[PDB]
């Protein structure tokens, strides 16, 4: 529960972060937990370095769900405010 | 191109147009002194934007796309005009 | 030209009695009758109507009737008892229009320079907007046409008088559920939803139609032209109509801290007023 602790926390601002260092913190020094990691991770088994890829959201769409949780939201202002029973 | 991002730089207008650099300025503002193209220009990219396009005879394909996203549009609207009213009908009553 | 007709109530009266007055002949007739108005302004007035004779059989189907006689007398009759009112122009039933519904406005031109008609329904199935109005100009098309002389709609609706006010407003006694505030304009916004689908559903059938029959009928001007239109114009962007969203949370604001102070105030104050006529006549009562 520290392996996959080590296996969550990899994927933040970690940009660039050279191989023996992570030998030490995760374990094992020259094993095949590293194809294990590298592979079934992400963090690109290139030179010396597990590579960080860029990932983003955009908020692009929503817009949407902002429009239309605001329409439940102001249907439900207007609903208590319209009743009368 | 599909009209959403078209923001044409100077390269595709000087490959098509095969006309030089300090051209295609001259080239976009022709159409836009008779009004053929209604966008705007920026030149730190020399990127014209396109706020524009003309109206072309429908050909089957186009009768096909007319047909599917005018479907696409309808089926949305009539999908979220159901849940509002529904989800505010009976206070309507 | 016109910036608008305005019908009111009496002339649509004034043609379902009719159609309650051909009512028994039955066989094959439409309602055709003469409208009466005022030219105000580029805004049009209607005031009054009535009849007219008319009938349409089978075969070769262009045989039509407008009495000029019946026009003079009765317009005598309208002009002597109102000076007020002239002609406007004419209307009939208008399941549609047809083919022959031409020739009543090409008459009748020498009556009204722009003798503008009125197409009803008194079958009231239609979830829209009853009494349209076209006029009839001209366009001479770029495939050199030589004169293509078509009806163009002018929008419309039903105006207001005071004594027709009276009326209407005591002949319904029917329904009233508006209150009018936050919730008079609720049924009309399922109304505006549901009556955008009516629309486009008659769009999307005629753009499965065309394809179909007509021959190649699909509209070969107007089609590509207002297509593109509508290609043109639906903006999904999102730079800065995300951008849009604070002032969104602005319209809440106000709202939000008008409602949450001076409402519970006000409603508080008459829990205030309640609870001291109430505990004052406690011990006066009890």
């Amino acid at each position: 529960t520290i392996r996959d602790e080590i296996a969550g926390c990899i994927e933040k601002a970690y940009e660039k972060i050279l191989f023996t260092e992570a030998t030490r913190i995760l374990f094992f020094n020259t094993p095949k937990k590293m194809t294990d990691y590298a592979k079934k991770r992400g963090w690109v088994l290139g030179p010396n370095n597990y590579y960080s890829f860029a990932s983003q959201q955009q908020k692009p769409e929503d817009t949407t769900i902002p429009s239309t949780e605001l329409a439940k939201q102001v249907i439900e202002y207007a609903r208590q405010l319209e009743m009368i029973v | 191109r599909p009209a959403n991002h078209r923001q044409l730089t100077f390269e595709e207008i000087a490959k098509s147009a095969k006309i030089t650099v300090n051209e295609v300025e001259l080239l976009v503002m022709k159409a836009l002194s008779v009004g053929l193209v209604k966008g705007s220009i920026d030149e730190v990219d020399k990127r014209v934007h396109m706020t524009w396009v003309q109206p072309r005879v429908l050909d089957l394909q186009q009768i096909k796309g007319m047909k599917d996203r005018l479907e696409f549009w309808c089926t949305d609207v009539k999908s979220m005009e159901m849940l509002v009213e529904h989800q505010a009908h009976d206070i309507l009553t | 030209a016109v910036q608008k007709v305005v019908v009111h109530p009496l002339v649509l009266l004034s043609v379902v009695d009719h159609f309650n007055r051909i009512g028994k002949v039955g066989n094959q007739k439409r309602v055709v009758g003469v409208l009466l108005g005022s030219w105000q302004k580029k805004v049009l007035d209607v005031s009054n109507s009535f009849a007219v004779p008319f009938d349409e059989d089978d075969k070769d189907d262009s045989v039509w009737f407008l009495d000029h006689d019946y026009l003079e007398n009765m317009y005598g009759m309208f002009k002597k008892v109102n000076a007020r009112e002239r002609i406007v122009g004419w209307y009939h039933t208008g399941p549609k229009l047809h083919k022959n519904d031409i020739a009543i406005n090409e008459l009748m031109k020498r009556y009204c320079p722009n003798s503008v008609l009125v197409i009803i329904d008194v079958k009231p199935k239609d979830l829209g907007l009853p009494t349209e109005a076209y006029i009839s100009v001209e366009e001479v098309h770029d495939d050199g046409t030589p004169t293509s002389k078509t009806f163009e709609h002018v929008t419309s609706e039903i105006g207001a008088e005071e004594a027709e006010e009276v009326g209407v407003e005591h002949l319904l006694r029917d329904i009233k559920d508006t209150t009018v505030g936050t919730l008079s304009q609720r049924i009309t916004n399922q109304v505006h939803g549901l009556k955008g689908l009516n629309s486009k559903l008659l769009d999307i059938r005629s753009y499965l139609e065309k394809v179909a029959t007509g021959k190649l009928p699909i509209n070969h001007q107007i089609i590509y032209q207002l297509q593109d239109v509508f290609n043109l114009l639906p903006d999904v962007s999102l730079q800065e109509f995300v951008k849009a969203f604070y002032l969104k949370t602005n319209d809440q604001m106000v709202v939000v801290y008008l409602a949450s102070l001076i409402r519970s105030v006000v409603a508080l104050h008459n829990l205030i007023n309640n609870k001291i006529a109430n505990r004052d006549a406690e011990k006066k009562e009890g």
